[PDB]
C-alpha cells in the first residue's frame, strides 16, 4: 500500500498566524491651571 | 508668649450669663458651678489647610475618584476652582500672620 499524503486535523497547525498580538496602556494624569489666582483678602496696600 | 499678631490692638470678647452649666441624665458626669466656652481665631488653621493642600493634589493629579462627581452633575473646573480657592486661602492666612512693618522695593546703597 501507499497513502500518498495525509495530515492531522484540527489544532495548533491551523493557529500559526494568530498570536494574538498585544497593546499599550497610559495614565491617567492631569494638571490644573493656576494662572488666574490672587489672594482674596488684601489690606497691606492701604499703607498708601 | 501666648502669642498674638504684632498688629493686634484689641483681641477679646468677654461675656457674663448667670445660669450655670447643666449636664444630662445617664453618665458619671461633673455638675460644675461655672464654665467657659472659647473660640480662637489664629493662623494655626493654616497648618490644617496645608494638609488639605497635601491630600488633594496627590488624588486630583492622578484624577482618582473624579468620575463619581462627574456622573452626578459636576464640572471638572469645579474641583480645580475649589483648590484655586485653597491656593488663595493659604495666602489669605499668610498675609495676616505677618508683622506690621512698612516698606517696598529694592535698594543696595547708603542714605547716610
Amino acid at each position: 500500500p501507499d497513502l500518498k499524503n495525509v495530515k492531522s486535523k484540527i489544532g495548533s497547525t491551523e493557529n500559526l498566524k494568530h498570536q494574538p498580538g498585544g497593546g499599550k496602556v497610559q495614565i491617567i494624569n492631569k494638571k490644573l491651571d493656576l494662572s488666574n489666582v490672587q489672594s482674596k483678602c488684601g489690606s497691606k496696600d492701604n499703607i498708601k | 508668649s501666648i502669642q498674638f499678631v504684632d498688629w493686634c490692638p484689641t483681641g477679646f470678647k468677654v461675656g457674663i450669663n448667670y445660669q450655670p452649666p447643666t449636664v444630662v441624665p445617664g453618665g458619671d458626669l461633673a455638675k460644675v458651678q461655672r464654665a467657659v466656652c472659647m473660640l480662637s481665631n489664629t493662623t494655626a488653621i493654616a497648618e490644617a489647610w496645608a494638609r488639605l493642600d497635601h491630600k488633594f493634589d496627590l488624588m486630583y493629579a492622578k484624577r482618582a475618584f473624579v468620575h463619581w462627581y462627574v456622573g452626578e452633575g459636576m464640572e471638572e473646573g469645579e474641583f480645580s476652582e475649589a483648590r484655586e480657592d485653597m491656593a488663595a486661602l493659604e495666602k489669605d492666612y499668610e498675609e495676616v500672620g505677618v508683622d506690621s512693618v512698612e516698606g517696598e522695593g529694592e535698594e543696595e546703597g547708603e542714605e547716610y
